[PDB]
Protein backbone atom coordinates (compact mmCIF):
# COMPACT_ATOMS: atom_id res chain seq x y z
CA UNK A 1 0.00 0.00 0.00
CA UNK A 2 2.77 2.46 -0.88
CA UNK A 3 1.91 4.92 -3.68
CA UNK A 4 3.66 4.62 -7.01
CA UNK A 5 5.32 7.45 -8.96
CA UNK A 6 3.10 9.40 -11.34
CA UNK A 7 5.75 9.24 -14.09
CA UNK A 8 5.63 5.43 -13.82
CA UNK A 9 1.84 5.19 -14.02
CA UNK A 10 2.24 7.42 -17.11
CA UNK A 11 5.02 5.03 -18.24
CA UNK A 12 3.47 1.55 -17.95
CA UNK A 13 0.18 2.71 -19.49
CA UNK A 14 -11.34 -7.30 -48.84
CA UNK A 15 -12.03 -3.76 -50.03
CA UNK A 16 -8.79 -3.67 -52.04
CA UNK A 17 -9.53 -6.15 -54.83
CA UNK A 18 -13.05 -4.78 -55.44
CA UNK A 19 -11.45 -1.78 -57.19
CA UNK A 20 -8.39 -3.45 -58.73
CA UNK A 21 -10.41 -6.16 -60.49
CA UNK A 22 -12.62 -3.43 -61.98
CA UNK A 23 -9.66 -1.21 -62.91
CA UNK A 24 -7.86 -3.99 -64.79
CA UNK A 25 -10.94 -4.70 -66.96
CA UNK A 26 -11.98 -1.12 -67.74
CA UNK B 1 -8.41 6.22 -71.47
CA UNK B 2 -10.12 4.84 -74.56
CA UNK B 3 -11.06 1.91 -72.32
CA UNK B 4 -12.79 4.56 -70.22
CA UNK B 5 -14.30 6.51 -73.11
CA UNK B 6 -16.44 3.93 -74.90
CA UNK B 7 -17.22 2.46 -71.47
CA UNK B 8 -18.56 5.90 -70.61
CA UNK B 9 -20.21 6.32 -74.01
CA UNK B 10 -22.62 3.44 -73.49
CA UNK B 11 -23.60 4.77 -70.05
CA UNK B 12 -24.70 8.10 -71.58
CA UNK B 13 -26.91 6.02 -73.89
CA UNK B 14 -28.34 4.36 -70.77
CA UNK B 15 -29.60 7.79 -69.72
CA UNK B 16 -30.97 8.69 -73.17
CA UNK B 17 -33.23 5.64 -72.96
CA UNK B 18 -34.05 7.02 -69.52
CA UNK B 19 -34.80 10.55 -70.64
CA UNK B 20 -37.38 9.92 -73.37
CA UNK B 21 -39.20 7.64 -70.92
CA UNK B 22 -39.60 10.78 -68.82
CA UNK B 23 -40.47 13.00 -71.80
CA UNK B 24 -43.17 10.71 -73.22
CA UNK B 25 -44.72 10.82 -69.74
CA UNK B 26 -45.02 14.64 -69.68
CA UNK B 27 -46.67 14.58 -73.12
CA UNK B 28 -49.23 12.35 -71.45
CA UNK B 29 -49.62 14.34 -68.22
CA UNK B 30 -50.02 17.70 -69.94
CA UNK B 31 -52.96 16.61 -72.09
CA UNK B 32 -55.51 15.84 -69.35
CA UNK B 33 -54.83 19.28 -67.90
CA UNK B 34 -55.34 20.65 -71.41
CA UNK B 35 -58.46 18.48 -71.50
CA UNK B 36 -59.39 20.09 -68.18
CA UNK B 37 -59.23 23.42 -70.01
CA UNK B 38 -61.28 22.38 -73.04
CA UNK B 39 -64.24 21.24 -70.92
CA UNK B 40 -64.34 24.66 -69.28
CA UNK B 41 -63.96 26.60 -72.53
CA UNK B 42 -66.83 24.73 -74.19
CA UNK B 43 -68.85 26.14 -71.30
CA UNK B 44 -68.35 29.66 -72.66
CA UNK B 45 -69.43 28.50 -76.15
CA UNK B 46 -72.88 28.52 -74.59
CA UNK B 47 -72.74 31.29 -72.04
CA UNK B 48 -71.45 34.24 -74.07
CA UNK B 49 -73.94 33.38 -76.82
CA UNK B 50 -76.59 33.49 -74.08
Amino acid sequence: SLPIEDNYIREVVSKLMECVNDAVQT
Amino acid sequence: LGKVSDKSREISEKYIEESQAIIQELVKLTMEKLESKFTKLCDLETQLEM
